């Protein structure tokens, strides 16, 4: 499925402050109404149907524009690397529903590695469960974890509550992140408008990674049997994924240093004259 | 053959619960998303809940969030709205409703409602269960040169609805006017029905209306004279 | 979340007349709108889906085409079966959502209402309440006006009215209006008027009864 990221992908380009101004900058951004794959998660019990847990792994490319929107946090994490074979160090990211943590270390990485919650019986909680991302770890350069928030845990499906962007680049070795998180009512797909994605961390890794591959979590309620034959729900959440290209873009700054809107001289002869 | 219907109803007070079920036969029910939806009356439609083929995914409208619980049991068959804790804005119609198309399919029409129940009633109020009171119009005499008189039954104070009014059996269908009843100021309903007949057949032809409330259980049999 | 806007609200046309009603989304739904004929206690029927589809059982003369956020349900040839509020409804995401609704109705020759009033019965008395009944039989079209007068003085909050749906036969309406007092008020008046105004009437209706006549 496609989908159009109308508008979205735009990030600042640097820490510098700007008012009132026009600044073009050349750096890699998702093209605007770009094409963007459009993932879609249920995970499929033993009976087959629209279900489908999709976790592909997808390219690095020049980098990825990741976008997810998300009913009971489904989506774990990502792993970042050549080959995830183990052989070298990678990228794991993943928050283990009590803390982010992150980790480069040479991770072995199941084929299908994936997270799973189970809810028991007797008490009413929902907790982690089954969790099947690395054998054991190599050498490990950097170590990172974060706070102590929690994470739907659980399959719920209904219109998407919240809207997490996040764009991944390495440049020179650095790791950028960056993210934004918004509320949203619409399932179907993402909402058009325009919104910056601040930078959180930026990480020395110094790794050269190849591909990528996003991990999700299985929610289990108290009903279910803990086993891995059927008792486990990914939940209703989707992301989407798209990819940057150097491009020129006119970054509109306003008094607050904040970015309220961007032109795609690439995109249009509307665009290209924007520029000028 | 295709049919669905819905089950349950009934009045309850507020802070009430009910559990709407809707049976559904004559199509792959597993397959196909459901969807309730009510009408309050005078009211227009108002989607209530829909559930994914699998069961998992379900969706409320915001009033309802915590209110109601839409099961499944593809196996059974129904649909189950389980309903808590009622409040008046609650009272309507409930339908359930087959959804387009295979829930599989790309191409989705799981949203277009292409079949629907009956519909159930759901009262939400104070007021008990009563009995209607039968009250006769007399018709007018002499109320003009020519010869049209009216009458009727003014079927008051019961609750709630539904309430059916016949005319000498089914024997007398033409002119036969049963006006939608309005809730009274009082909360309990209030309706008349009326048949235009020649002033001739006063006393020849015998009239007599027949009213059947059934929540209370009640039948009434009213012959209508000129007085 | 996107809100369905049709017009008009409601419409009166003859039989053989086209009727276009028209539905505006306020975001772009691309062609995920089905339309459904409700008919007055019943249930709503779906009449088209994914905007062009007829469903299966639906005659030709109901057709709906669309392109942008803007929709429309087209009846080439109305028929008296045909009316009925119509809604039109967005598939396209979530909450699913139904126009407001747009009442179609057939068009007829004028006719004037009957109009007949009935004295509270003695049996009703006790009740301690009086309901008086003016009934106005069979006219078109549906905007009728009634006005109570007891003893030649005008009522207010005191009365309710009633509409039947157009008949099937006639397609005309018929209305009934209560006028609901206390036992004690009723016999404080002797005179009891139910005055009509409608187009259908060159002069004023008004019947009246004297209590205790």
């Amino acid at each position: 499925a496609y989908t159009n990221s109308f508008t979205r992908g735009v990030y600042y380009p640097d820490k510098v402050f700007r008012s009132s101004v026009l600044h073009s900058t050349q750096d890699l951004f998702l093209p605007f109404f770009s094409n963007v794959t459009w993932f879609h998660a249920i995970h499929v019990s033993g009976t087959n149907g629209t279900k489908r847990f999709d976790n592909p792994v997808l390219p690095f490319n020049d980098g990825v524009y990741f976008a997810s929107t998300e009913k009971s946090n489904i989506i774990r994490g990502w792993i970042f690397g050549t080959t995830l074979d183990s052989k070298t160090q990678s990228l794991l990211i993943v928050n283990n529903a009590t803390n982010v943590v992150i980790k480069v270390c040479e991770f072995q990485f199941c084929n299908d590695p994936f997270l799973g919650v189970y809810y028991h019986k007797n008490n009413k909680s929902w907790m982690e469960s089954e969790f099947r991302v690395y054998s054991s770890a190599n050498n490990c350069t950097f170590e990172y974890v974060s706070q102590p928030f929690l994470m739907d845990l659980e399959g719920k499906q209904g219109n998407f509550k919240n809207l997490r962007e996040f764009v991944f680049k390495n440049i020179d070795g650095y790791f950028k992140i960056y993210s934004k998180h918004t509320p949203i009512n619409l399932v179907r797909d993402l909402p058009q408008g325009f919104s910056a994605l601040e930078p959180l961390v930026d990480l020395p890794i110094g790794i050269n990674i190849t591909r990528f591959q996003t991990l999700l979590a299985l929610h289990r309620s108290y009903l279910t049997p803990g086993d891995s034959s059927s008792g486990w729900t990914a939940g209703a959440a989707a992301y989407y994924v798209g990819y940057l290209q150097p491009r020129t873009f006119l970054l509109k700054y306003n008094e607050n240093g904040t970015i309220t809107d961007a032109v795609d001289c690439a995109l249009d002869p509307l665009s290209e004259t924007k520029c000028t | 053959e295709v049919q669905l219907v819905e089950s349950g109803g009934g009045l309850v007070q507020p802070g009430g619960s009910l559990r709407l079920s809707c049976a559904a036969s004559g199509f792959t029910f597993s397959s196909y998303w459901m969807s309730w939806v009510r009408q309050a009356p005078g009211k227009g439609l108002e989607w209530v809940a829909n559930i994914n083929q699998d069961g998992s995914e379900k969706y409320y409208v915001d009033s309802v969030k915590g209110r109601f619980t839409i099961s499944r049991d593809n196996a059974k068959n129904s649909l189950y709205l389980q309903v808590n804790s009622l409040r008046a804005e609650d009272t309507a119609v409930y339908y359930c409703a087959r959804d387009w198309d295979y829930d599989i399919l790309t191409g989705s029409w799981f949203g277009a409602f292409d079949i629907w129940g009956q519909g159930t009633t759901v009262t939400v109020s104070s007021a008990s269960t009563k009995g209607p009171s039968v009250f006769p119009l007399a018709p007018s005499s002499k109320s003009t040169s020519g010869g049209t008189a009216a009458l009727g039954c003014l079927v008051k104070d019961y609750f709630p609805e539904p309430v059916t009014v016949s005319w000498n059996s089914g024997a007398l269908t033409s002119g036969v006017h049963t006006f939608p009843a309005v809730l009274q100021s009082s909360g309990l309903y209030s309706l008349s029905s009326v048949v235009t007949v020649p002033s001739s057949s006063l006393g020849t032809q015998t009239y007599i209306c027949n009213v059947n409330h059934k929540p209370s259980n009640t039948k009434v049999d009213k012959r209508v004279e000129p007085k | 979340d996107i809100q369905m806007t049709q017009s008009p609200s409601s419409l009166s046309a003859s039989v053989g007349d086209r009727v276009t009603i028209t539905c505006r989304a306020s975001q772009g739904i691309r062609n995920d709108l089905g339309w459904y004929q409700q008919k007055p206690g019943k249930a709503p029927k779906r009449l088209i889906y994914a905007a062009s589809s007829l469903q299966s059982g639906v005659p030709s003369r109901f057709s709906g085409s669309g392109s942008g956020t803007e929709f429309t349900l087209t009846i080439s040839s109305l028929q008296p079966e045909d009316f009925a509020t119509y809604y039109c409804l967005q598939h396209n995401s979530y909450p699913l959502t139904f126009g407001g609704g747009t009442k179609v109705e057939i068009k007829r020759t004028v006719a004037a209402p009957s109009v007949f009033i009935f004295p509270p019965s003695d049996e009703q008395l006790k009740s301690g309440t009086a309901s008086v009944v003016c009934l106005l039989n069979n006219f078109y079209p549906r905007e009728a006006k009634v006005q109570w007068k007891v003893d030649n003085a005008l009522q207010s909050g005191n009365s309710q009215e009633s509409v039947t749906e157009q008949d099937s036969k006639d397609s005309t309406y018929s209305l009934s209006s209560t006028l609901t007092l206390s036992k004690a008020d009723y016999e404080k008046h002797k005179v009891y008027a139910c005055e009509v105004t409608h187009q259908g009437l060159s002069s004023p209706v008004t019947k009246s009864f004297n209590r205790g006549e």
